[PDB]
């Protein structure tokens, strides 16, 4: 799973 | 003589895989007579070679400012590696060394809690939405607000405060027109921190 | 040469009739060969003679620390009077002057709002009770907590933050055992500020 912030990629585990 | 200042990456840059974190060795008071500066870089004692020098900048006070930038990996920084910049210049009896790194200590996950306005604020033209972020270590963090995918920019955030259990807390206050709060609009607190799942959590808040 | 620092009185001291507010003039790096420091105080350019010198104090880094303390009146400080400390010493080419006073600009009354713990916090051992203090100027303030006449000490308060309307705000957070909150106890947030009625207000919070 992945986190996004205002469209931009944050991090994925 | 010349003096050195060494700065960490921006929290956001170390936390967002799509951004590029860098450490910055800034050398001020560089003389016109001897402007040549040599930089050595070390990551945990081991020398690296991928540093790049930014263009020289002449200052209003007759000195040069020379700046060397070292790109770093996210996880090296987050794993707490130490970055040393060594500066040599003719007008300097001996080279100057400076070391920086993440704050030492086990990282703790921030607890993120959104809080509606007081019933007492409801008289006023504008209302306060509060994001309480407590129990995080180290103090490196980013807090932003949004609504319907769009950044809400009318907020302010306290600097991190050291708590009695050794972690940090802060609060972020977003001020909206009361009418927008009444209109059922959902607001979101975005928190970025190393010890969160995927470096990111979001907490929402709307008229109850 | 010596260096000088001039400190304002404590917010609480200026705001409580019973306490005694003072301006403090500190001289550091006073030499062993010339320890004598002359102080001259002025209040709005008018020299006053009621300052009292503190005991001279050895710093053990080759220098003395010499302090002069001038008591001030509540209203004088609040009405924005300016305080000047002039320091003279043999190791100064020229006397050093410092001036301090209240921050300038129309005082604004703080809005005090108390915020209950989040439903999500209610699973933890302890909960956070929040006191949002906004809309105030100047930033000179004090915040305290209590319950049933007794002081609750387990809190932290952020420093004042400048807001987009030129006023200041802060948050104070009291952490209590969940049980104490659950069982219906009243907790109170006490705020002192020159622009409050009677320089004081209190807001309360309970389940
Ligand atoms: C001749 O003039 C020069 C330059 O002066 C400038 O212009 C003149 C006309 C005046 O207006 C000056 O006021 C101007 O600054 C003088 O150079 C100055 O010397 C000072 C000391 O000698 C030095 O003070 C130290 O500042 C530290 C903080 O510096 C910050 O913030 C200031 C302003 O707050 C800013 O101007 C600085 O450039 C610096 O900014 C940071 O830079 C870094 C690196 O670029 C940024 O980090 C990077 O950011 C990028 C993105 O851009 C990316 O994200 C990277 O990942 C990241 O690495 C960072 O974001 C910037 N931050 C900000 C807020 O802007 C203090 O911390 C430090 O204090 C420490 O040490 C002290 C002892 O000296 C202690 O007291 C203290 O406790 C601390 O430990 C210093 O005070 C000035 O910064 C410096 N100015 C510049 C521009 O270099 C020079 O002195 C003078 N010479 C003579 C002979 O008169
Ligand atoms: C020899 O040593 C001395 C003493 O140092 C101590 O001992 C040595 C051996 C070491 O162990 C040190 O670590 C010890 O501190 C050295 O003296 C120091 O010199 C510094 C600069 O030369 C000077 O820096 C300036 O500090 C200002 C803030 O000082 C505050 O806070 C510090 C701690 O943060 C504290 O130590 C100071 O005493 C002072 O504390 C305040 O005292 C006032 C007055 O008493 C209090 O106000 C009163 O409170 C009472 C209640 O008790 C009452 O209510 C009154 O009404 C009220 O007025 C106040 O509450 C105290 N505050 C706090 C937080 O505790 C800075 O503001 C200043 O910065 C400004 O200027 C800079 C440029 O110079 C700017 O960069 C900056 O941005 C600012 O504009 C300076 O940083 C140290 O204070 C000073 N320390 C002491 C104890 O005097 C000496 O240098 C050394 N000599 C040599 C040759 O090495």
């Amino acid at each position: 799973d992945c986190a996004w912030h205002l469209g931009e990629l944050v991090w994925c585990t | 003589g010349p003096s050195v200042f060494l700065f960490p990456p921006k929290p956001k840059d170390t936390l967002m895989i799509s951004r590029t974190p860098e450490v910055t060795c800034v050398v001020v008071d560089v003389s016109h007579e001897d402007p040549e500066v040599k930089f050595n870089w070390y990551v945990d004692g081991v020398e690296v070679h991928n540093a790049k020098t930014k263009p020289r900048e002449e200052q209003y006070n007759s000195t040069y400012r020379v700046v060397s930038v070292l790109t770093v990996l996210h996880q090296d920084w987050l794993n707490g590696k130490e970055y040393k910049c060594k500066v040599s210049n003719k007008a300097l009896p001996a080279p100057i060394e400076k070391t920086i790194s993440k704050a030492k200590g086990q990282p703790r996950e921030p607890q993120v809690y959104t809080l509606p306005p007081s019933r007492e604020e409801m008289t006023k033209n504008q209302v306060s939405l509060t994001c309480l972020v407590k129990g995080f270590y180290p103090s490196d963090i980013a807090v932003e607000w949004e609504s319907n995918g769009q950044p809400e920019n009318n907020y302010k955030t306290t600097p991190p405060v050291l708590d009695s259990d050794g972690s940090f807390f802060l609060a972020s206050k977003l001020t909206v027109d009361k009418s927008r709060w009444q209109q059922g609009n959902v607001f979101s607190c975005s928190v970025m921190h190393e010890a969160l799942h995927n470096h990111y959590t979001q907490k929402s808040l709307s008229l109850s």
